[PDB]
């Protein structure tokens, strides 16, 4: 509650910490246009 | 679609500040200790009622339920991100920077605050007259 | 509801206490995201049907919940806190 | 080089192939998570 207004520090830490593991996690993760949204399906071919 | 809803709380505890300093006269430091505690509700439900239509369709099906995760995972994240930063880095900052044709502004707002306080001082009396408009628009 | 509770006043002056001192934080926060949906709605080339189709509706809707909530909540706050 | 033949390395060549990056961002977050415990931004170091 009311205990981050005497130590900004704290709170600056928390900000960098935070900035820090979405920085660091940006150039990790794949880029696509959608995710998987379609049904999967299954095709079984023949001959004769 | 989350700027202009994660910057909410951060708008609405700094607003409070300056305007518990301005129309009072306490220092920054002393000002802030002062509105943390009479906002805290609502900056502890905005981003409760905000995020909370949004975790219902996390869970529907099809190709459509897979869109909603999308939104639904991001917008969620940010609120709860958006409560945190607000209620625990925004007083810091607050109890640290803000110092104890602009002008032609304040007094136009001023007097739209106090025509609309009028304009609803004159609609406080006739709630029947206000109810038929309203049933109109749905 | 909190200045009526904690503050022993009135129903229609807490009312209009209420709506005159929080006007400035709700014309911030709605014009600090109308403003921000912009990009979106007058957007054009290169993948914009998704873009505008997004934006536009919340434009929209946002515009008149901010418009006509602080002309009617009063309203039905009132009403509804006097006859349950 | 001759004339038409290929380089491909498998198994472990393969694998090696396909550490302070790691490193530094761990002696980042120790003097952050000393600051905030001290709070002095020189007591950290």
């Amino acid at each position: 509650p009311n205990f981050f207004i005497d130590r900004p520090i704290f709170a600056w830490v928390i900000a960098i910490i935070i900035m820090l593991a979405g920085g660091l996690a940006i150039l990790k993760l794949p880029v696509a246009q959608y995710p998987t949204i379609a049904p999967p399906a299954v095709t079984i071919s023949a001959s004769y | 679609l989350a700027i202009g809803l994660l910057v909410d709380d951060a708008i609405v505890v700094v607003e409070n500040v300056e305007r518990v300093m301005a129309e009072e006269g306490l220092p920054p430091k002393e000002a802030t200790r002062k509105s943390m505690g009479q906002i805290q509700g609502a900056l502890v439900g905005i981003a409760m009622v905000l995020s909370a239509v949004f975790v219902p369709m996390a869970f529907f099906g099809g190709s459509t339920g897979a869109i909603y995760r999308q939104f639904s995972i991001t917008i969620v994240s940010a609120m709860a991100l958006s409560v945190l930063v607000a209620l625990i880095l925004t007083p810091a900052l607050c109890a640290t920077m803000l110092k104890p044709f602009f002008g032609w502004f304040n007094r136009m707002f001023e007097k739209s605050t106090h025509h609309y306080t009028d304009s609803v001082g004159g609609i406080l009396r006739s709630t029947g007259r206000y109810l038929v408009l309203y049933l109109i628009i749905v | 509801k909190d200045l009526m509770d904690k503050e022993g006043k009135g129903l229609i002056e807490a009312t209009l206490d209420a709506v005159r001192m929080r006007l400035r934080p709700i014309l911030m926060t709605s014009l600090a995201f109308i403003l921000g949906v912009m990009p979106l709605v007058i957007s054009t080339g290169a993948g914009s049907g998704a873009q505008n189709a997004v934006g536009t509706g919340v434009m929209g809707g946002m515009v008149t919940a901010t418009v006509l909530a602080i002309f009617f909540v009063p309203v039905f706050f009132v009403v509804v806190r006097r006859r349950f | 080089l001759p004339t038409g033949v290929g380089y491909d390395w498998t198994g472990m060549s393969y694998q090696e192939r396909l550490a302070p990056s790691l490193y530094a961002i761990s002696l980042i977050v120790v003097f952050l998570c000393l600051a905030a415990l001290y709070e002095s931004w020189s007591i950290p170091f």
